[PDB]
């Protein structure tokens, strides 16, 4: 009922039902994560069949729908704003890759923008290891003090979960170059997140 | 003193036939040779590239038009598809005559080839040429071959957007020949020029597009119209025509507008530059919605004046007229501009395209020109003038004065007779009267002790339809030589159409039968031998305005104004069973103030099929090596080799 | 048009484009009454703020002593009508929206066909084009054919 | 209502109405010219009306 022909995959998908407005650049992965998740659910269950046969062709206007959305937001350089002509966002450029990275072969995207994508992302790594986010889009952390502790830190391990993903994207091509970058700049990070984790303190998100 | 000739076209088009041209001469009464000319790899251990065609040439047989199929499978194979520091590769033809008779070091003989991986023709168009953010686009794209025939072939579609960013990619193979899609535009995008281009799948340089503009929502409340008074502007020194205008303002259902009209005045740049006169801004009010503006000379020259500009720096500017129309019971406005005033020097204009450029001593020069009048292209019964200055080495130069007047479609075609001994012609040409549209050229004479020349002479210059006979006049001069025949060739679309000889007579009259195949334009190129060296010339013919192989017609009977909702009934004929696309586009995009991109017709399918053409020139005749190149064409005889193009284009 | 003439002069003091793009947003009437150098305050560029600042000082000051000034006439009633605005020197708006493109279509027509329509509405006359594609005679491009649609009530 | 449309101009007609329903009604309006004119036209929508 939640990712079939009623739910994720009707034909305006989980965005009409939701029951908000999309204009922001975030708001286009409604298009695609949840869809995604539902192709996923069907695809390892193979419970296609069940479903009318038009869902997949429902699936794939999705998905398609959001890459051509969200590819309006980026930047030059690869990175990606909350809105136009808006200052780049580190963490909205990690939850593009992490998405994107999945949806890029039924959509007909580039391997070579991603790759562009995450080179981006690897400039924003502090000497620490962690990332930081000139002007993130979520800040959530409120009420409960200590907020540029858990910000750092969630944006982190964000941060670190889309560049991941974004090694699904990696070939031949950038297997020496490139992949032996992100790897080490998620060692680099995890280090961090190891003595932060060990230290405590954490906010439960 | 036997040698074997071998022509092809510069760039050969992998995946299509390459039509490659073989001829010998100077060979004994009853000889025969056979051999065979194929493409090879000028790298690696020289692997030739699968197909040979074989020839068997005859003393009463020295020439052979031959067709290499150049399948993509073998390019591959061959190894041109990985490339290594120029996509070049060289078509070589291998006989045992060349170690036999010609004595040639090597038993092989060819010349060096680009080669693209362009072929056939793709058109395709959108639903409508101007969109806003949000409305969804309908496209289709068409795919033919070399011959103008439906091709089946796998294509990748791809969609950018303003800044260059693919946000559609689809592969497709298509029976039927047409594919059609749809695309909806974020309403977030910014504005600005969008694109599709679709391509062969293994065609990566086959790529052909058409573009869109898509921009924010703006519907005017009432037409407005900016009408100037003529629309040119004189400029002549002592002189300035009148510089007047009309704007016009109403509802669409007829009543006129009330309000009042601010005009500002302005110098438009070729580039874009806006440059307003601060001094000159008017505000009028309509009467019966509508105003006449008068700038006077008095003004202008004291605006430019002001802005530290004489009417001699004009320099094809545009007067820029910008009108702010504001209704008076509302209060709400709307704008209009007006960006086609242009500052001429000359109501009509000269294109000298035409002209060969290069001198044949002794031999009548060519003055080919063409009168526009700016509204349109054909302006007939007009008086065009050449004073024609020779520069002779020594003596005084000459001058011819002669003149002509225009017809059809505004052409001319002055005969200039150069005698044998010249070093350069000097041309100025006076089009048009009471004042006149100048073009002034200067032509440098070939090398004074040449192997003689080949004139190509036309009697009547006037573009022939599709079915008509060209007769054209083949006369050598110079020293003269001891030939036995002319050799000529058609050129079309790229690729050696048609090749024969003709014998040596006193007048030698070459007689060519324009069929469909040749449209729009072919390369006549005709050359004689003296003494192992090549003697030859060349002449570009333009055919008239051709149409299609069979027909399709559109017809609604009777009148043609039809209500709101009542049925209208169209009447659709064609030749054969075909596929007829559709389209009803509004008058009102395809106005005269829109940058509209038109929409298709038989003149863009012709010069989409002229796209590989290879033709750099009108014509040429310096030299007779680069007379070849000159025409599309890379040659050797295995005395003397044709450089090659640098680049796809033309320096 | 002496608010006109006055407002393109105070921009003639500035020659960047950025500098211009400030004073052009300054001398813009923002639609709630905020006040100018309150207003000017948001601004994130000291370098686009002190022409920002200067151009919306002069504008509001021009505006309003000039203003309840304008619409000249005998009679002895005035007219009430919002403040002039700057006539902006950057491009003017083309129309952008036009009617979709009806009978977008490919039919099979073998010789000749005749196809039964419904026209949509609209005060344009419109063309309609074709495209012939012929396995044999290839591509052909059919001349345009006019279709005039009025209403008379 | 008699309403007189001068030749190439518009004329509004005024028609009072207040909705007593809850849920959405379809109005058409209907024009037809007199005498011997075979004029007319005819507009019908649906008004969304909420509680
Ligand atoms: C098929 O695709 C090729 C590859 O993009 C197209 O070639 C490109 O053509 C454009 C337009 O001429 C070139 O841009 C121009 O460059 C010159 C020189 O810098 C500049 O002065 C112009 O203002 C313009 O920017 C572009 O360089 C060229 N691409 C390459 C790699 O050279 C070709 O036009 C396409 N053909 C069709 C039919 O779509
Ligand atoms: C059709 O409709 C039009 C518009 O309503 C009618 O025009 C009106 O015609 C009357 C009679 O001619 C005009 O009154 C006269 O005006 C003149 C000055 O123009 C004056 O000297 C006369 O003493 C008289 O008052 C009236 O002004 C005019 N409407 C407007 C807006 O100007 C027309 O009469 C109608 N056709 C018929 C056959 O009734």
């Amino acid at each position: 009922d939640t990712l079939g022909s009623e739910g994720a995959l009707s034909p305006g998908g989980v965005a009409s039902l939701l029951r908000l407005p999309r204009g922001c650049g975030e708001q286009t992965m409604i298009y695609l994560a949840p869809t995604l998740a539902a192709s996923r659910y069907l695809d390892k269950t193979e419970q296609w069949s069940t479903l009318p046969p038009e869902t997949k062709d429902h699936a794939v206007d999705l998905i398609q729908k959001g890459y051509m959305r969200i590819q309006q937001f980026r930047k030059a350089d690869g990175s990606y704003a909350a809105w136009l002509s808006r200052d780049s966002s580190t963490w909205l450029t990690a939850f593009v890759l992490k998405v994107l990275s999945l949806a890029q072969e039924q959509v007909g995207g580039s391997p070579e923008k991603l790759q562009e994508t995450s080179n981006w992302l690897l400039s924003q790594q502090q000497a620490d290891g962690s990332f930081q986010d000139p002007c993130p889009v979520l800040d959530r952390s409120m009420q409960g003090g200590l907020v540029g502790n858990d910000e750092t830190v969630a944006l982190t391990a964000f941060v670190t979960i889309a560049l991941h993903h974004g090694l699904a994207v990696f070939q031949d091509e950038g297997a020496e170059p490139l992949k032996q970058r992100v790897e080490a700049s998620i060692s680099k990070a995890n280090s961090f997140l190891g003595e932060k984790a060990s230290a405590g303190l954490l906010g439960a998100h | 003193k036997p040698r074997l000739l071998l022509f092809s076209p510069s760039v050969v088009h992998l995946g299509v036939p390459l039509s490659v041209g073989v001829q010998l001469q100077d060979v004994p009464r009853g000889q025969v040779v056979k051999g065979s000319v194929f493409l090879r790899n000028p790298s690696r251990n020289n692997v030739p590239c699968s197909p040979k065609v074989d020839f068997t040439l005859s003393s009463e047989r020295d020439f052979a038009l031959l067709s290499l199929q150049v399948p993509l499978k073998d390019a591959k194979s061959c190894g041109l598809h990985q490339l290594l520091r120029g996509p070049e590769v060289q078509l070589v033809a291998h006989s045992p005559w060349l170690k036999d008779s010609l004595s040639r070091t090597t038993n092989i003989q060819g010349i060096n080839l680009l080669f693209s991986s362009r072929r056939g023709h793709l058109f395709l168009q959108t639903d409508q040429p101007i969109y806003n953010p949000g409305q969804r686009v309908r496209y289709r794209v068409f795919a033919l071959d070399q011959k103008m025939r439906p091709s089946t072939d796998t294509i990748t579609v791809m969609v950018e957007n303003s800044h260059g960013l693919r946000v559609r990619k689809k592969e497709v193979y298509m029976p039927s020949s047409i594919f059609q899609d749809d695309f909806v535009i974020p309403d977030i995008s910014e504005p600005g020029t969008w694109k599709i281009s679709a391509r062969f799948s293994d065609g990566l340089e086959s790529n052909s597009s058409t573009q869109f503009e898509v921009k924010k929502y703006v519907l005017p409340n009432f037409e407005v119209k900016i009408t100037p008074g003529k629309p040119y502007i004189l400029t002549v020194p002592g002189h300035l025509d009148e510089m007047q205008l009309d704007i016009q303002a109403r509802y669409i259902y007829g009543k006129p507008v009330q309000g009042v009209a601010y005009v500002r005045f302005g110098l438009l740049d070729e580039d874009g530059k806006k440059t307003f006169f601060r001094g000159l801004e008017s505000q009028t009010k309509l009467v019966n919605g509508q105003s006449h503006i008068s700038l006077s000379k008095a003004e202008f020259q004291d605006a430019l004046e002001k802005l530290n500009m004489g009417i001699t720096d004009l320099q094809g500017l545009r007067l820029y007229v910008a009108a702010a129309i504001i209704e008076s019971p509302g209060g709400e406005m709307e704008e209009a501009e007006l960006t086609s005033w242009y500052f001429v020097s000359s109501p009509f204009s000269l294109d000298l395209s035409k002209t060969k450029r290069h001198l044949v001593p002794g031999a009548p020069f060519l003055l080919q020109a063409l009168v526009r009048e700016m509204s349109g292209s054909p302006a007939s019964g007009i008086p065009v003038k050449v004073s024609a200055t020779v520069s002779s080495p020594g003596s005084v130069p000459e001058v011819q004065d002669i003149q002509q007047n225009t017809d059809g479609s505004g052409q001319v075609s002055i005969p200039i007779i150069i005698p044998q001994t010249i070093s350069e012609l000097q041309l100025s040409v006076s089009a048009g009267s009471p004042h006149p549209a100048i073009a002034r050229l200067t032509v440098a004479a070939p090398p004074s002790g040449g192997p003689g020349f080949l004139s190509i002479e036309r009697p009547d210059s006037r573009p022939p339809r599709v079915g008509d006979t060209l007769n054209l006049n083949l006369r050598a001069v110079g020293s003269g030589a001891t030939f036995s025949h002319y050799y000529y060739m058609i050129l079309s679309r790229g690729q050696i159409v048609f090749m024969n000889r003709e014998p040596k007579r006193t007048l030698t009259s070459v007689s060519v039968f324009v069929d469909h195949h040749l449209a729009p334009s072919f390369y006549f190129v005709a050359f004689y031998y003296h003494g192992d060296h090549p003697v030859a010339n060349s002449l570009r013919v333009d055919v008239q305005a051709g149409a299609c192989e069979g027909k399709l017609e559109l017809s609604v009977d009777g009148a043609k104004q039809y209500r709101n909702g009542e049925s209208v009934k169209l009447h659709l004929e064609t030749d054969s069973l075909a596929l007829v696309a559709l389209g009803a586009l509004d008058t009102a995009l395809y106005a005269a103030g829109s940058k509209s991109h038109k929409p298709l017709n038989m003149g863009k399918v012709f010069e989409a099929m002229n796209s590989y053409d290879l033709g750099c020139g009108p014509g040429g005749g310096d030299s007779a090596l680069q007379v070849f190149q000159a025409a599309g064409l890379a040659f050797s005889d295995g005395d003397q080799w044709t450089l090659s193009r640098k680049r796809l284009s033309c320096p | 048009v002496n608010f006109q003439k006055a407002i393109n002069e105070k921009l003639g003091q500035y020659a960047s484009p950025t500098a211009k793009r400030c004073c052009q947003d300054g001398v813009t009437r923002l639609p709630m009454m905020r006040s100018c150098e309150q207003r000017a305050a948001r601004v994130q560029q000291p370098d686009c703020r002190e022409p920002f600042l200067s151009c919306c000082q002069f504008a509001e000051s021009l505006r309003k002593k000039s203003r309840d000034k304008g619409q000249a006439g005998l009679q002895r009633a005035l007219e009430i009508l919002q403040e002039e605005d700057l006539i902006d020197e950057d491009d003017i708006p083309v129309r952008s929206f036009f009617p979709e493109n009806w009978l977008w279509r490919v039919e099979t027509v073998d010789r000749f066909q005749i196809l039964t329509l419904w026209l949509p509405d609209s005060l344009t006359t419109w063309e309609i084009h074709g495209l012939s594609l012929s396995k044999t005679k290839g591509l052909c491009v059919a001349t345009p054919v006019q279709l005039r649609v009025f209403r008379e009530f | 209502q008699q309403v007189l449309v001068p030749a190439g101009s518009a004329r509004p007609v005024a028609f009072s109405v207040v909705p007593t329903a809850a849920a959405a009604v379809s109005l058409k309006v209907v024009a037809r010219g007199s005498f011997e004119f075979p004029v007319g036209d005819a507009v019908s929508k649906v008004l969304q009306i909420e509680k």
